[PDB]
RNA sequence: GUCUACGGCCAUACCACCCUGAACGCGCCCGAUCUCGUCUGAUCUCGGAAGCUAAGCAGGGUCGGGCCUGGUUAGUACUUGGAUGGGAGACCGCCUGGGAAUACCGGGUGCUGUAGGCU
RNA sequence: CCGUGGAGCAGAAGGGCAAAAGCUCGCUUGAUCUUGAUUUUCAGUACGAAUACAGACCGUGAAAGCGGGGCCUCACGAUC
RNA sequence: ACGCAGUUUUAUCCGGUAAAGCGAAUGAUUAGAGGUCUUGGGGCCGAAACGAUCUCAACCUAUUCUCAAACUUUAAAUGGGUAAGAAGCCCGGCUCGCUGGCGUGGAGCCGGGGUGGAAUGCGAGUGCCUAGUGGGCCACUUUUGGUAAGCAGAACUGGC
């Protein structure tokens, strides 16, 4: 009953924020959006030709198809019944990329280095990511000056 | 001791609204083709009086821009007919000034009784050299505080040349 | 006391662009000559611009990266002087000698220099760069006329039309370059060639002296006060072409430095601001001991 | 009328005067100033203010009664132009009213559920003044009272406090009388102005 | 004779009943959907692979094994 | 230390006012016979170069307005989860965690790519 | 002269737009034919709407490119 | 070892609610001050006179009071998507009728090299057939209409 067209809910979404209205930036199109590029969607409310729905705003998709001016997307989209993978065709003003899979790769060239490393002076080097450790018995200074003794205040309206 | 920054005419406009259109501006129209040598330029609408009877789109008046030694001519024959009398109040605060006149056959016409009595709006601007930046299509930039014309720079201008009375009341 | 010009004016006001605000560009033009097709992923799109300022005219060629602008090649008119040109250096004669000039580099720099000569005789036809098969392509390149109104006549058709008789491969049509009759839809080649050459400005120097002599000498004075008569500007133009395709080498200057400076005011600090703040009010104070008891 | 037994605390979302109601009558309280409107600051030192503890919802005509309960004890005690009295509390919130028996069961039902303006109420916060007097230092009895006074014809629970402030600016009154006359604050009518350091050389020389 | 209009109470432990899948297995991910001017560069090259690559790629395995 | 042409970041780079500009360059400027389009060479095009940094432009400044950033506001308003906590309600307090903004004050105000020329 | 959208974009509102998607002028019907894919409603069925393509014939533009109706969100219909 | 998760961690995007603000746009709204352009209404110098004066009305500037589910500069908590490898990384070479200055770019194909790649828990994937179900209710928290209901209607979770 909430008349369920295309972007009935988008007053906020699909608009540019502020200090931002006005041509789009051309680093927006001079991208290498190439196949398998982990991509990320963000409407835009400049052009009007491409913009998914909203339901697929702020989601992460991988590229499988590269046309003239635009990209194909797959996206993994939750209904009632099971997450499913989609194919949307979305213009490149729309689109950025992703760093979580860039930081995936520099991370993986520093394993890569630090195992050329390893085999060469054979050193063990324990390349996986362990979380954050407990604190160790480590030691305090409190030379100088005294500890400043607190107390709570009284209570004035 | 002044480089270059001299006050000149930038362009002269001239100016008849009819109360009408067809025969009556159409031979004010002749008027100014008959001072100017060049044709002019009609008006229109984004009003409507329904006082006297005029509608959208109708040709209410025309205009004429008149620059360089035609149009010191047209301002030397309308000083001519003023005899050098202006008023306070005609110069505005950007430096531009108009007066306009009544029975426009006083410039020196020879008047056919066929076309009419009429009178003519005379409005100058002025310039200085440098006023093409505003107006030319690539870069378009600031005038200035130091190179635009103000009131007593123009009422100054109008004292020293022609030998123009202020008439300040 | 009348108008509530700017007071949240400033706080809202949003800025368009700086190559806008300076009047260089306009971008609506620009997001469709620049931007490649996303089929390619990496293939350049060379864009031949041409600039027209006053007392020199640029002609480059460039693509485009997220960085910048790399340019490819680059040409210059204040250099005809050096490649044969003496005078005259905003021209139409000087738009294809500079078109023709930076085809020639273009191709010096790329190393196809034996292949694909392109026109040699300045004829004014429509000759176009076909590709050759077993050999290179020809350069695909599009215009920049930039904020110019491109009129028929305009010199970055000119400009075009040196390029495309030095050899590089750019659509165009017949219907913008000068010589074109508006009403009559048939182009005419010997006006356009002529107008190459430049016979109607010696046209115009014939006008001027058999009319005013005056003008002859208040204007055209760098022509007339080295040399300047029309037959030697026909000979010379025709020596000039020849003169940059036999050689577009573009030897430089050394520019080694000069290390001698004092131009430019620098800021004053933090400290130095605060200080003649307090000088300021110190001043005040001492014209308010002062000059109110005097 | 219906009482203030059945419109009460905050239960719905705000529903102000706006393009989309375009029905709602004339409020109760017009005007909010009663004392010396034209009063300067240095005339009347301390100030007396009224800080609620529910939060409750107060109607314009509670606000009606009360300024004028408060406006006879301040003309009785302090007589005319001796006192300052601002109702900082603006009423917005309009309440709705679904009247019935326009005696049988036979006019409508539930049918039409959203109802019609009846008057408009001001939507109140823990801790937010509802009146502040300002009066001189030897008054400080009076408009104790006088909220008190108050007290009894407002709703709910809510408590009086002499503020620190000199009467109603931001700025404290131990700092005030230290503070006007060296450097900063002006008087502006019934208005404090504060000039910063980031001002024009122009103003620094126009004072002083 | 009013009943209930709508709800999604009761959806999501429905839904968690049998473990919300990803699809999760797909390699050699599908090619319907893409650029016929794509399908015509690729399946004429597929189809020169299988026909012509034979001896350059048999002279290099033998290079690269006399080198390796 | 700079400028020109094309730019990327889109006000740290806008707006108002006042100073400085030696060399190229950028421009104001000088005129309509051809290409050109207008009522007007005002705008756009055609061959310039007699003067000029007056203007744009480029630097500096304003206890400048805005913008960005940092303290204060503030562990405050809020908020995931909990109680056989208080209170008639209104709401409030606590355990566990996350944690905002305006007034107020302080600091800055362009960084760079390509190609080319002047000290 | 100031004038960052305070106007206009056919109409109810929302988003968006300044050498522009607004106003004016000059040509033109791409509001053409055809096969697939996808989004929306969704049961991942249909209709309506829309998107990115592909193949012909084209329109404009100097070319870049843009256009297979309206700047977008609706304005419409199964068997027989 | 393969793989999965109503979960956490490390990175990367998304939003516009709670809050806060309107001396910031839109819409409302209170009071005082300063300035003097404009018109309208009174009083004064006196033939009348923007010749001159005082007040008021409107206007502007700096302030100040209170708000907005269909307002917002800012903007939480909670939450949603993605990556955390042998299906990955690098090297060499063919094909293309796609593209094209270029053996240029991009896709596909072939051969080779090294697996110890965040925590915790669990052995997983898939095919067929089908009953019943399609009248619900209550509670903490967030809320719509109503004065309120053991009232009617929604969101998460749990229970009947
Ligand atoms: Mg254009
Ligand atoms: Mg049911
Ligand atoms: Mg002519
Ligand atoms: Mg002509
Ligand atoms: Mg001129
Ligand atoms: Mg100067
Ligand atoms: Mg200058
Ligand atoms: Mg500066
Ligand atoms: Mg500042
Ligand atoms: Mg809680
Ligand atoms: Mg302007
Ligand atoms: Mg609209
Ligand atoms: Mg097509
Ligand atoms: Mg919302
Ligand atoms: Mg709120
Ligand atoms: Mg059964
Ligand atoms: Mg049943
Ligand atoms: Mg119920
Ligand atoms: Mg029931
Ligand atoms: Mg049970």
């Amino acid at each position: 009953t909430n008349t369920k067209g295309k972007r009935r809910g988008t007053r906020y979404m699909f608009s540019r924020p502020f200090r931002k209205h006005g041509v789009v930036p051309l680093a927006t199109y001079m991208r290498i959006y190439k196949k398998g590029d982990i991509v990320d969607i963000k409407g835009m409310g400049t052009v009007q030709k491409g913009m998914p729905h909203k339901c697929y705003h702020g989601k992460t998709g991988r590229v499988y198809n590269v046309t003239q001016h635009a990209v194909g997307i797959v996206v993994n989209k939750q209904v009632k019944g099971k997450i499913l993978a989609k194919r949307i065709n979305v213009r490149i003003e729309h689109i950025k990329h992703s760093k979580s899979r860039d930081s995936f790769l520099k991370r993986v060239k520093e394993n890569d280095q630090k195992k050329k490393e390893a085999k060469e002076k054979g050193t063990w080097v324990q390349l996986k990511r362990q979380p954050a450790p407990p604190r160790e018995a480590h030691f305090v200074r409190t030379n100088g000056k005294e500890p400043e003794l607190l107390e709570p205040i009284p209570y004035e309206f | 001791e002044n480089p270059m920054r001299e006050l000149r005419i930038r362009k002269l406009c001239l100016n008849i609204c009819v109360g009408e259109s067809g025969d009556r501006l159409t031979r004010a129209a002749k008027v100014l083709e008959q001072l100017t040598g060049q044709t002019p330029v009609f008006s229109k609408a984004r009003y409507t009086v329904r006082s006297f009877g005029i509608r959208r789109n109708e040709k209410i008046a025309v205009h004429c821009t008149v620059r360089g030694a035609k149009a010191e001519e047209i301002l030397e024959k309308g000083l001519k007919v003023r005899e050098y009398e202006l008023r306070k109040n005609n110069f505005s605060d950007t430096g531009n000034f108009g007066f306009g006149i009544q029975e426009h056959i006083d410039l020196g016409i020879k008047y056919d009784p066929s076309i009419g009595i009429y009178g003519l709006d005379f409005y100058v601007v002025l310039g200085r050299p440098g006023f093409s930046i505003a107006d030319k299509k690539r870069r378009t930039g600031c005038i200035g505080a130091k190179h635009r014309i103000s009131k007593e720079e123009a009422m100054r201008w109008f004292q020293q040349k022609y030998d123009g009375i202020i008439l300040p009341g | 006391v009348k108008v509530v010009k700017n007071k949240a004016y400033f706080k809202r006001y949003q800025v368009k662009f700086r190559r806008r605000r300076e009047g260089k560009t306009d971008y609506y033009a620009r997001k469709r000559l620049v931007i490649q097709d996303k089929n390619k992923y990496n293939t350049p799109k060379y864009r031949m611009i041409v600039r027209v300022t006053n007392r020199d005219i640029i002609c480059q060629i460039a693509y485009a990266r997220i960085e910048g602008d790399m340019i490819v090649c680059a040409a210059y008119a204040h250099e005809l002087p050096k490649y044969g040109v003496k005078v005259g250096l905003t021209n139409y004669a000087a738009a294809y000698c500079t078109g023709l000039l930076l085809a020639r580099r273009l191709l010096n720099r790329f190393g196809m220099d034996k292949i694909y000569e392109g026109q040699v005789e300045v004829t004014g036809d429509e000759y176009n760069v076909e590709s050759i098969d077993g050999q290179p392509g020809a350069f695909t390149c599009y215009l920049d006329a930039g904020l110019a109104r491109t009129t028929t006549g305009n010199k970055v058709f000119g400009a075009l039309k040196g390029a495309v008789d030095g050899g590089l491969s750019i659509p165009h049509s017949t219907k913008r370059f000068p010589g074109y009759d508006s009403e009559s839809k048939e182009f005419n080649a010997e006006v356009h060639r002529k107008h190459i050459m430049g016979q109607n400005v010696a046209d115009y120097m014939r006008y001027l002296m058999e009319e005013d002599e005056d003008a002859y000498k208040k204007q055209f004075s760098q022509y007339i006060k080295n040399s300047v008569t029309p037959d030697m500007m026909e000979e010379m133009y025709k020596k000039a072409h020849a003169a940059i395709r036999e050689n577009p080498v573009y030897e430089k200057k050394p520019k080694k430095e000069v290390k001698k400076k004092r131009w430019n005011r620098p800021k004053m600090s933090l400290a130095q601001k605060k200080d003649r703040v307090a000088q300021k009010k110190a001043s005040f104070l001492r014209a308010q001991e002062r000059a109110a008891e005097s | 009328r219906r009482p203030a037994r059945c419109y009460r605390y905050c239960k719905n979302k705000p529903y102000p005067k706006s393009r989309f109601c375009r029905g709602v009558p004339d409020a109760k309280i017009r005007i909010f100033d009663l004392g010396r409107k034209k009063a300067k600051v240095d005339e009347f030192p301390l100030c007396g203010h009224m800080v609620s503890d529910e939060y409750e919802q107060l109607s314009s005509e509670a606000l009606e009664a009360a300024r004028i309960c408060a406006n006879k004890y301040m003309v009785k005690s302090c007589g005319k132009d001796g006192f300052h009295i601002r109702v900082r509390l603006h009423p917005f919130h309009v309440i709705r009213i679904n009247k019935m028996l326009s005696a049988d069961r036979l006019q409508t039902g539930m049918r039409g559920a959203f109802g019609k303006p009846q008057g408009t109420v001001a939507r109140v916060h823990i801790g937010q003044v509802i009146m502040s007097i300002r009066t001189k230092l030897q008054n400080k009895e009076h408009v104790i009272e006088a909220l008190r006074r108050a007290k009894f014809k407002f709703p709910g629970r809510q408590k009086i406090h002499i503020s620190k402030k000199w009467g109603f600016t931001k700025f404290n009154a131990d700092e005030f009388e230290d503070m006007v006359a060296e450097k900063r604050l002006i008087p502006d009518g019934c208005g404090v102005k504060y000039i910063p350091n980031r001002g024009p050389l122009d103003k620094w020389r126009a004072l002083h | 004779a009013k009943s209930k209009n709508h709800t999604t109470h009761n959806q999501s432990r429905k839904w968690h009943r049998n473990g919300i899948k990803k699809p999760r297995s797909q390699r050699y991910e599908s090619l319907k959907g893409v650029d016929p001017k794509f399908l015509r560069n690729m399946r004429f090259a597929k189809k020169h692979n299988k026909k012509g690559l034979k001896k350059m790629q048999a002279n290099n395995a033998k290079a690269m094994s006399a080198r390796a």
